[PDB]
């Protein structure tokens, strides 16, 4: 999975920074995903990774990343065979920092 | 994530316990914890003043030049081993006055990274690479009690005082710093107030130890002795 | 009780005296 | 369903009682119980003065020297077996110069870790031997009275004063570092408040049973020998 | 749910009767109103001090090494049971200045664990292991009054005076611990400040008992007794 | 009125000085 | 039986047993 | 992924430590580390006095005039290399009417660039010869201890005292000016909070080494040689 | 071990070196 | 003749 | 007979 331009306009300013920290999902099943996160200064670019973590279903409760890019990106990747989990939303816990 | 025994005893432990109960734990994190708690712990040496950092030593006077060892941060009682005897500290001036205009009190100044003594003293030690051989301290050899700073942790294994009596400063301490890296202010303030609460109370403690036996009186002391 | 005779092994990570990381080469030497 | 006794008297009922009134039941919390008891009573103990953890023992001074027991907190009142001569502290600059400027009082002070009396008292420690026989205590002996620090649980069936006299008084102290550990403010709010509270109680009731029972006027007169 | 009489008598019906003014009543409830009621009743007698608590008992000085009873909290009067006397509780250091410095006044002070006194007494009591035998208590017979530590519950019959004088004060003091166990504040503060309100009443009540039964005016007492 | 002879059967929840659940043993012994 | 009265009653001690030193005397 | 090192005691960690805790990384943000750095660093000396960052140095008066070394902030106790006879500062309006109207006090003053002893004083520089000898200090002499002002970086593999001693201070005040560049006030206050608390403990360790070990009591009797 | 005693032990210091003046000396 | 106060 | 304190 794949999304990129994460600028929380409905929430804050665009161009503002935002300090990323953490992802609390909300899965269902057995599993074992591999979450990927990153960004960028701008907006056009796929941005770069900044990080990887797995997120094990039964023991975490959340995957934690360091991020501070205003626009921000995340991936989610399954390559477990023994995996049937699912992964019904989100919660992102964020602050904001400032602007050029 | 990680597991951790009851007891926080060693820095192994504790660098665990630190990412346990702060579940900011990663990569990117785990590997400043070390930073976290060396400015933990310099925050709490820089004031701290208690026993178990204490630190007895003879010194080598040589009347003048004689120098600060590296550890010193704050000087206890200083004194001899022959009889007993207690200095007091003055000011520069003081000694400076006291040399030209002119022995049963003996001072003492801070010249830089020195110990001025006014007399000529002739206190004797044994050089540096001496294998051994305590010496048997001779006389006119002072004995100087201050404190000394702790060292760093290095690591897993090496353990401090401060593990084994109050491990919740240091964790708190150093948690602090630990959500300033990371960005939280709720956190900070509370393991903040937490750690002031326990600094507190150990210094307190060590107050309520000292002079903690008996009332004191002064028998209108007036010099009886005089005659000398 | 003791003597200060042993040899330098590191710097005063806190203390105003002393040596530092730029110093203890000349202590060691 | 963990359950405790009514006679919370052990570590381990204490552990049981702790995970109880914090309903959760995982290892990451549970594991950690013993780590919250132990802040807890460091914290307790660092600056609780009261009898039952006092202690007794003889000295054993060569020469105007002695050394601090491991388990020193703070010293009270000190003596000999015979004919009392209670002790008063001084500082060094003081039991220095009586040496140079000197029916016989006594004086002590703390040299990092050594008590020095100057009149250069002598001391003996009592018959040592384990075979059921008494200790025989020795002449010219001298008792201190200092608040030993107790030792820490390391096990289930160990217990202490405290979990008879004040149970609840560690129970909250440690569930407060438990809402600390997870995010919960006014838990630890309320956990300090009564364990406060309790500790309060405490010292006024060790305040209550000294020297009361008497009228505070008539100063004493324990002035010399000259009338 | 439980049922319960009009007068709480005992612990039997005060621990049902917990549970019906708290609808929080359940398995995992019901099994812990003991620790409740006994963490209130440790609160209430850690200062509570009035007369049912109390109880006199004579003593075996041992000229010295006369040891506090374990019920020890609060000493009252102390006297003898000869032609009357009451004694001065003094310091350690009063009693060592006498021993030496030197039979009208009797002083006593608090050795650890220990009752001292400076004259050597020699009161007589009878020994453990003896039977009844009340002995008719000879001279030299020291009665002590003290504020003794009540028992603890621990059958559904068992009674005290508190029961029988204010259960709504245990009630109070144990729906507090209670609504601590779970997660309620207003409750618990109502309770904390009525528990409070019931003591305040007490102690007022055992204040305006004591010297109560005319006013006083000092006699400009200048010990008319001198010659002796 | 009364003397401390009966035998030790409970220890001290509220009080400092006495017996404890670690030391009634000793006083029955 | 005492309604609010303090010496309708006096409610017993924990135990009247001595110390081990006592006893060991 | 940025990696520093426990020890931080270089110039290059320090950077990467900042770039870190600030984790944007790009060019416009870490090409002024640099400059961060520098108005930390000058912050900071600016009015911090404390012993390692002081100086001893022999100074070369001619007659009775000097000039004051390129890196002097404050000075404290001037003495000469014999019997110490400690200087006092006074003002030019007295220093030029002891001239006028005048066992011997000394006095010195500052002229702008330059100290002017009354006295005269003579004082002559030791051996410079660099042929691995020593200096050989020279008869006559008078010595100076000012706080020396450091040097700026301006390399990677360079350090300082106070990257050993606090580090946590310079990031801290870095921090400040760099949250100020971008607009971000919590940082900015958070930071210099935080900076502000580390100058405070530092500068009460300076006092809690000073002249303490004493009572404050019995104020001396420097009168005079005529009793 | 001690629990909060601080007599009951008493930690090292950095190193019980001297300056570079006393070695030069 | 005073003794300390030993455990139990 | 007082010298200056040199560097390391």
């Amino acid at each position: 999975l794949e999304r990129t331009g994460i600028d929380f306009d409905n929430v804050t300013n665009e161009w503002n920074q935002k300090h990323i920290n953490r992802f609390r999902p909300q899965t269902t099943g057995s599993g074992t995903y591999i979450f990927e996160a990153g960004g960028s200064q701008f907006s056009n670019e796929y941005g770069h990774p900044h990080t990887s973590k797995t997120y094990t279903i039964g023991v975490d409760r959340h995957v934690s990343v360091r991020l501070n890019h205003p626009y921000l990106f995340y991936n989610v990747i399954d390559n477990d065979v023994n995996s049937n989990a699912a992964i019904n939303g989100l919660t992102i816990e964020f602050a904001v920092g400032g602007r050029r | 994530m990680p597991d951790v025994q009851y007891p926080i005893n060693t820095y192994g432990w504790l660098k665990k316990a630190v990412a346990l109960w702060a579940d900011r734990d990663d990569d990117e994190f785990v590997n400043q914890i070390p930073n976290f708690i060396n400015f933990a712990e310099k925050e709490i040496y820089r004031n701290l003043r208690i026993p178990p950092l204490e630190k007895e030593v003879y010194l080598d006077i040589k009347d003048g030049v004689a120098y600060i060892p590296p550890d010193y941060l704050e000087a206890q009682w200083m004194m001899r081993a022959k009889d007993g005897t207690i200095f007091q500290v003055t000011s520069p001036e003081e000694i400076s006055y006291r040399r030209q205009h002119g022995n049963q009190p003996v001072n003492f100044a801070r010249f830089g990274s020195r110990f001025i003594f006014y007399p000529s003293i002739e206190a004797d030690t044994p050089y540096y690479p001496d294998d051994g051989s305590p010496l048997i301290p001779a006389e006119n050899s002072v004995i100087l009690s201050y404190y000394a700073d702790p060292p760093e942790f290095h690591e897993d294994t090496d353990t401090s005082t401060i593990l084994t009596i109050a491990p919740e400063l240091l964790l708190y301490f150093t948690l602090r710093h630990a959500c300033l890296f990371v960005q939280d202010d709720n956190g900070v303030q509370k393991w903040s107030a937490l750690g002031k609460a326990i600094l507190d109370e150990m210094v307190e403690q060590n107050k309520k130890q000292e002079y903690s036996g008996s009332p004191i009186a002064i028998p209108n002391n007036m010099t009886r002795l005089q005659s000398s | 009780i003791v003597y200060n005779n042993q040899a330098p092994d590191a710097v005063n990570n806190v203390g105003q005296f002393g040596a530092t990381e730029g110093s203890i080469g000349a202590y060691k030497q």
